[PDB]
């Protein structure tokens, strides 16, 4: 950071702990305390700026109630599901987890153990956990909070391009002529990327900013064209624009002919509910919901021709004139368009289709993989990309886009992990929604949650999560830095080291992996999630977790532990303690006796190197403020799939979508289909849920910071003033928000930053005293299994 | 032997009474805003903050008139135009839990 020999503070670089923007910060330390952070002037993402959350990073680790000791439910001197929590030692906590996991593995097997992880894990935490479950316990029941977030984007990428994550980058914000926000609230949710859109718009005022949303929020304060549309009608609007492009003869014939093919997907695919729900019994195509057939351009044009202006304007409530203004930006071949979307497209019961359908617009016009012409899916968490998606900490995944169902992918993971053939389970395990259902049903019985607060974050708390966690057939372990409602619903709570109390890596929304050193020591006996996974692996011999016919294939593993197999395997332990930079602590390298993070990262990086996902050498990331993959011959890649920018693209081609075997991207014909639950006479409002600028997620870190808590103390129900008048409400009056599943209590805000149309309310989810996920429905896109938290039906009742 | 002060004493299964909506306090880090901001327009056609805080209320510092290349400009930079991304007002209420943060001045003396 600084060359100086006279600062009394030690300043070091790190990525921000919060959003997927991935601002670089510098962090000042003295006497084991972070006393300040600043935006890093040398970081390209943010060039010295932060938002209010990044400016209060110096306070997030110092809530007075940080967890410092393992806490286990006990009564009469032993573990008891009904006991209250008591302090125990690490050895006692692990002894109990060991007894519980072993009992369950023996009686039920690996489909009855699981983990719920995180896009806030460090890259090496995610990788170590994926190894422990998929190669160690041989369970694919590891899924992350990022299933609630980016799984529709990832499914959309794999279907259109055959490879995950954006092909543009943040340099596109300085080159676009139109920005189209498809429900993203960037002003509050990606504030420094909104600063880059604002600089582009105000400094180059021919630029257009178009914001589409189901309620008015702060992005409308920059919008040239604001569009409020009915929930889920974005599918119809996306087809309207495809139809406009074709109708006005604005298809890029050369690009479409060289570089695309067309498919038509299956429809009537249900809503990812339990199989006995009426919506599932009624659905024709729920059992293979991503199926598609090849069609021609002419069939595609006939398909989208049904989405004409009369039908779309009436369905969406958007005037024809605004539909045409928006479609014209897409169609005009001289306007570079950056399309941006976040949970409005992904937390959507047809979210995978919406992802495909926004790619259609760029593929019809060839506006892709070049500066400013960029369909850019925004990622939420700091490492939903770098950790959950790239490492593959999902129930169907292996690293580097691979899937457990592909026997060549299992063979590659077995080769790199030095496992006997057939170790890796070949069927997808329980994804996030299904994990809560299986906990409720008694089929998932030993469960470990890390770096998330899924009791607060998962939909339908009263019907699935809470009954599942408190089922006496189940033993629930939660690792957290603070008390949370998820830890309160657990049986064993493990105190965890967070952010700069450990060496880390996060990968942001534009493929930038950013490292940090451990800059301070955690309080009390708190230890990293990394240390916990690796230490727990010591408690299991291969005979206890692998079947005999598997061990017979690799008899050298007889008698060894999973710690030996997974972490001390000649690869993960190949960098000695001398490689550790002696200027910083490294608690896990000291505990295990080698450079664990470097060995994990380099073994993990073997999957992507030479296979389109290349990570640079470990040490390069401690030197840089992030590098964007693929890093090839030490050069980062900004635009993927574009000749001259991406070194994997064949000469003479212009573009090559090499994730697909023919090199072509797919354009999909897909329809509008309605939400799982819309308002009716009994529940006449739409409930939309989400976030505000000043709090992160469940608020367990930001609402412990004095300034952030005081900036927005409690959730509220944002309501149209005339809707409040009609219910006999004033601002500040208490209501219940009630659905068919549960209720919560909160006060009405009729003059706040979020101003919904009549019939719709917005409730942010950061307040642990106002559990809005008691009200939401755990319906999902049937393809990505991602929950739609953005619409369901509610009644509002004056208390 | 465990409580979450962000929720308060209420069982997960029940719903507490919501606290009152507290008024805003009129009183390295971006200073917090020691006044209400609810009637203050902040949009691309009008920045009401700049009516009192322009360099022509203490004014915004020179860093607010700098572009991404640190050139100083005649007017507020677009990169700081939306002030409330960084400056927040404060409810007239106490925090829910103590926080052991120590600032630079304190750690240095
Ligand atoms: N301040 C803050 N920033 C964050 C986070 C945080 O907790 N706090 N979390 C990060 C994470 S992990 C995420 S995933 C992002 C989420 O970032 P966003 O998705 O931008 O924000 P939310 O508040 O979750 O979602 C509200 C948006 O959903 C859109 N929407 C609702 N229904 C529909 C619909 O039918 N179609 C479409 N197209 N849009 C719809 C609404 O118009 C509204 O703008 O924020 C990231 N950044
Ligand atoms: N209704 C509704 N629900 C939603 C959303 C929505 O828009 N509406 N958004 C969904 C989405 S997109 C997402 S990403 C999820 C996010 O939901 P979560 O990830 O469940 O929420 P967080 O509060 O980010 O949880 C992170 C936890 O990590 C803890 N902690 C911090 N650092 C560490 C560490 O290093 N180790 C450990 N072990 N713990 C640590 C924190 O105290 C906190 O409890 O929420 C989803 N849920
Ligand atoms: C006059 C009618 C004002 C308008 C409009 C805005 N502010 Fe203000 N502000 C005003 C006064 C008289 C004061 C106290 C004097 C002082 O500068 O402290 C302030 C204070 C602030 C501060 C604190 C600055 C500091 O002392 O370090 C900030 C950060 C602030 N005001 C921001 C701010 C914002 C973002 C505004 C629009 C939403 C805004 N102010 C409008 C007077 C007036
Ligand atoms: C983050 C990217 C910011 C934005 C947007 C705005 N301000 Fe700011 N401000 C910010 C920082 C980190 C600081 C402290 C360091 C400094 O630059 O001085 C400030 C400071 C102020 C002040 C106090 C100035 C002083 O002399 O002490 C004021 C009155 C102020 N800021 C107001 C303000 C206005 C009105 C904004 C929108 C036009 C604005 N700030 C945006 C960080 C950020
Ligand atoms: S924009 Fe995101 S990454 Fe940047 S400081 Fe704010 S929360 Fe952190
Ligand atoms: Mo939200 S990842």
């Amino acid at each position: 950071v600084t060359d100086s020999e006279v600062t009394k503070l030690k300043w070091s670089k790190a990525p921000c702990r919060f959003c997927g923007t991935g601002c670089g910060v510098t962090v000042a330390v003295k006497d084991n305390k972070v006393v300040a952070t600043q935006g890093d002037p040398q970081a390209e993402v943010n060039k010295g700026l932060n938002c209010v959350k990044g400016y209060f990073l110096s306070k997030i680790m110092y809530g007075q109630d940080r967890l410092t000791r393992p806490l286990m439910r006990m009564k009469n001197g032993k573990y008891d599901k009904n006991g209250d929590f008591a302090p125990v030692t690490w050895d006692q906590a692990f002894d109990e987890m060991e007894r519980q996991f072993k009992r369950v593995l023996k009686e039920k097997g690996p489909t009855a153990v699981g983990m719920f992880g995180s896009g806030q894990w460090t890259v090496w935490e995610g990788y170590a956990a994926a190894k422990l479950y998929k190669a160690g316990f041989r369970s694919n029941n590891i899924d992350p909070n990022a299933r609630h977030c980016m799984a529709s984007a990832a499914a959309g990428f794999m279907r259109t391009f055959g490879m995950d994550e954006p092909m543009g980058c943040y340099d596109d914000f300085e080159a676009a002529d139109a920005f189209v926000l498809w429900g993203s609230n960037m002003a509050e949710m990606h504030p420094i990327l909104w600063t880059r859109v604002t600089d582009r718009r105000l400094s180059h005022p021919k630029t257009r900013v178009v914001v589409l949303s189901t309620f008015t929020h702060r992005c409308f304060d920059l919008a040239d064209i604001g569009i409020i549309f009915k929930p889920q009608t974005d599918l119809a609007m996306l087809n309207y624009i495809a139809n406009y492009i074709i109708r006005n003869n604005k298809v890029n014939k050369d690009f479409v002919n060289k570089h695309t093919v067309f498919k038509e997907g299956v429809t009537d695919i249900g809503y990812g509910l339990r199989p006995d729900h009426p919506l599932q019994k009624a659905a024709k195509n729920a059992s293979d919901p991503g199926a598609a057939k090849v069609i021609t351009f002419d069939e595609f044009a006939k398909f989208v021709s049904k989405y004409d202006a009369d039908y779309v304007s009436k369905l969406s409530a958007v005037p024809k004139a605004k539909l045409d203004q928006l479609a014209e930006l897409y169609a005009d071949p001289n306007i570079k368009v950056m399309s941006l979307w976040t949970m409005g497209f992904n937390q959507h019961t047809r979210g995978t289709w919406a992802n495909n359908m926004v790619y259609n617009l760029h593929l019809l016009t060839g506006k892709i993989a070049t500066p400013g012409n960029s369909p850019f899916s925004l990622t939420g968490q700091p490492s939903a990309c770098g950790t959950a998606r790239e490492v593959g900490t999902f129930s169907h995944r292996l690293p580097a886009d691979m899937v457990v169902t592909n026997p060549k992918h299992r063979e590659e993971a077995e080769r790199i992990w030095k496992l006997p053939p057939g170790t890796i389970p070949d069927k997808p395990g329980y994804d996030a929604v299904l994990q809560n259902r299986m906990l409720k049903d008694g089929k998932l019985n030993a469960y470990w949650v890390q770096v998330n607060n899924n009791m607060q974050a998962a939909a339908n708390l009263m019907e699935e999560g809470l009954p599942g966690y408190r089922n006496p057939a189940n033993f629930i372990v939660v690792s957290d830095a603070y008390p949370t409602v998820t830890a309160l619903a657990a049986d064993l709570v493990l105190p965890s080291a967070m952010w700069v109390e450990k060496e880390g890596a996060y990968g942001n929304a534009e493929r930038r992996t950013q490292f940090w050193h451990q800059l301070v020591d955690a309080p009390g006996e708190a230890r990293s999630d990394l240390w916990q996974l690796v230490e727990f692996a010591k408690r299991f011999k291969v005979e206890e977790v692998w079947p005999p016919e598997l061990i017979a294939k690799k008899p050298e593993y007889k008698g060894k532990t999973l710690y030996d197999v997974l972490y001390r395997n000649g690869q993960v332990d190949k960098f000695p303690l001398k490689d550790v930079n002696a200027e910083y602590h490294n608690a896990e390298a000291k505990a295990f006796g080698f450079y664990l993070q470097k060995g994990l990262f380099e073994e993990y990086a073997t999957f992507g190197r030479g296979h389109g996902h290349d990570l640079a050498p470990f040490d390069a990331y401690h030197e840089a403020r992030g590098l964007r993959w693929p890093v090839v011959n030490g050069k980062e890649t900004r635009w993927r799939y574009r000749e001259g920018s991406d070194p994997y693209v064949k000469a003479g081609t212009g573009f090559q979508f090499y994730g697909n075997p023919d090199g072509k991207a797919v354009i999909f014909a897909l329809p509008y289909e309605p939400p799982a639950e819309s308002p009716d006479k009994e529940y006449p409002y739409w409930l939309v849920t989400g976030r505000v600028l000043e709090h992160w997620h469940s608020g367990s870190m930001t609402r412990r910071v004095p300034e952030l808590y005081r900036s927005f103390p409690n959730a509220v129900v944002f309501m149209h003033p005339e809707d409040a008048k009609a219910l006999g409400l004033r601002r500040g009056v208490e209501v219940e928000v009630v659905s068919r599943r549960g209720r919560m209590r909160s006060r009405i805000e009729t003059r706040g930053r979020d101003a919904p149309p009549r019939g719709l309310v917005f409730v942010p989810w950061f307040d642990a005293s106002q559990l809005i996920n008691k009200v939401t429905l755990d319906a999902t896109c049937p393809i990505s299994l991602q929950t739609d938290f953005k619409k369901c039906a509610v009644k509002i009742v004056k208390v | 032997g465990l409580v979450d002060a962000m929720r308060g004493p209420t069982a997960i299964a029940n719903e507490p009474r919501a606290p009152l909506l507290y008024p805003t306090e009129n009183k390295m880090q971006p200073p917090t805003i020691p006044h209400k901001i609810d009637g203050y327009q902040l949009d691309k056609d009008f920045n009401r903050c700049m009516f009192c805080h322009a360099r022509t209320a203490i004014p915004v510092s020179i860093t607010h008139y700098m572009d991404r290349d640190n050139n100083v400009l005649a007017d507020v930079s677009p990169r700081r135009y939306f002030c409330t991304q960084c400056h927040v007002p404060q409810a007239d209420t106490k925090p829910l839990i103590g926080n052991n943060f120590v600032d630079v001045d304190t750690i240095l003396k």
